[PDB]
């Protein structure tokens, strides 16, 4: 899983509530959870199992006659046109998103909440309720620091050190 | 695993409405395309309906065109079938049907809600076939020229019940894809115009109605079309 000490290949770490993820950069897509790469713009033949998009890829349809589709990788459906865990289809969150919960017996989906909330109790654990979050990630020295943006930590260039 | 119920099936006049729901489950369900086909007392399958995986298309039978619509509520993994203008024409089972990850085969089947409505050639089938037990058994399915390099589909319904996927074969007699559950006694070939699905050591349950489909996507429309059906019967 993604930790503080995980290398994502053209991407970031970045930080909510619960866990850590990785974030591509520019106009890049993730392939898995550690690894960017640039995304198709057209299914075709040429482009068949590239990326198209975050943890999907171009598929060959057989049929009279073959196409080309961009569909979710196993494990994940298309909510919204965005490709998530199956185990987060009907979730709802709020201030946060649903991630994939490990610890159960069973797969179920949590929420993760943006910096600045916590998962309520009182609410079926969404995230709804007001709580602090420590940065757990490590950044660059004299160089980096960490700061909230847009509801997730990520580690932010300090002032001359563009 | 993959399971599809459907549901609001019963008697109706001729001219009011009626409308199905088929709830899935055990698959993502924005990964797949999903049909409605039905089927009328004594007859083959017949399609009606489908919707695209992602939501962008929907296709429907001549037969349907104006009467019938085809949704899908992706939050409640729900497919929708609304039937207005209902005619006796229209009685039959109605079956919801998933396509596959990576083809246009429909390898997931419900068990169909029954509808009561009371106050160019692309395949072809033999009607009937038959076999003693232990023999083998050759089901044919003839293409048109114009189409003689499509693939197609065979699924087996056994009696009672609904159809479930068998095998996709094409040119050179490849299996395109398989469907779950299908023992190896069964095989495929193809010769030229002809498809074939192929039996060996021939059981009591292998007692069915094998259907024969194929999807036509040209152009910017879409069609799947269903042979008449061939009713196998085993001997001894
Ligand atoms: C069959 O028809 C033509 C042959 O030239 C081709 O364009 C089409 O894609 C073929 N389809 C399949 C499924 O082989």
């Amino acid at each position: 899983k993604v930790t503080v000490d995980t290398v994502c290949k053209r991407g970031f770490l970045i930080q909510m509530s619960g866990h850590l993820e990785c974030k591509c950069e520019n106009d890049l897509v993730l392939v898995n959870e550690e690894t960017c790469e640039e995304k198709v713009l057209k299914c075709d033949e040429k482009t068949v199992n590239k990326p198209c998009g975050d943890f999907s890829k171009c598929i060959k349809i057989d049929g009279n006659p073959v196409s080309y589709a961009c569909k979710c990788n196993l494990g994940y459906d298309m909510v919204n046109n965005v490709c998530i865990p199956n185990e987060c289809k009907q979730v709802t969150c709020g201030n946060g998103k649903c991630i994939l919960d490990t610890s159960n017996p069973v797969k179920t989906g949590v929420c993760s909440c943006n910096i600045g909330k916590v998962p309520n109790v009182q609410d079926q654990n969404k995230c709804s309720k007001d709580g602090e979050t420590k940065c757990s990630l490590k950044c660059l020295k004299e160089q980096e620091t960490c700061k909230a943006v847009d509801g997730i930590y990520k580690c932010d260039c300090k002032d001359g050190f563009i | 695993q993959v399971q599809l119920v459907e549901s609001g099936g019963g008697v109706v006049q001729p001219g009011r409405s009626l409308r199905l729901s088929c709830a899935a489950s055990g698959f993502s369900f924005g990964s797949h395309d999903m049909s409605w086909v039905r089927q009328a007392p004594g007859k083959g399958l017949d399609w009606v309906a489908v919707i695209w995986y992602d939501g962008s298309k929907k296709y429907y039978a001549d037969s349907v065109k104006g009467r019938f619509t085809i949704s899908r509520d992706s939050s409640k993994k729900t497919l929708y079938l609304q039937m207005n203008t209902l005619r006796a024409e229209d009685t039959a089972v109605y079956y919801c049907a998933r396509a596959a990850y990576d083809s246009r085969s429909l390898d997931y089947w419900g068990h169909g809600t029954l509808v009561t409505i009371s106050s160019q050639p692309v395949l072809t089938q033999p009607p009937s076939a038959s076999a003693s037990l232990g023999a083998s058994l050759s089901l044919t399915c003839t293409l048109s020229s114009a189409y003689s390099n499509y693939s197609v589909d065979w699924y087996q319904q056994r009696p009672g019940k609904g159809p479930r996927f068998v095998m996709r074969v094409g040119t050179g007699g490849i299996v395109r894809s398989k469907g779950d559950g299908i023992p190896d006694r069964f095989s495929v070939l193809a010769s030229g115009l002809n498809r074939y699905l192929t039996i060996q050591n021939i059981q009591e349950e292998d007692e069915s109605d094998y259907h024969c489909g194929a999807d036509h996507g040209s152009g910017s429309n879409f069609l799947y079309v269903f042979g008449t059906g061939t009713k196998v019967t085993v001997l001894g």
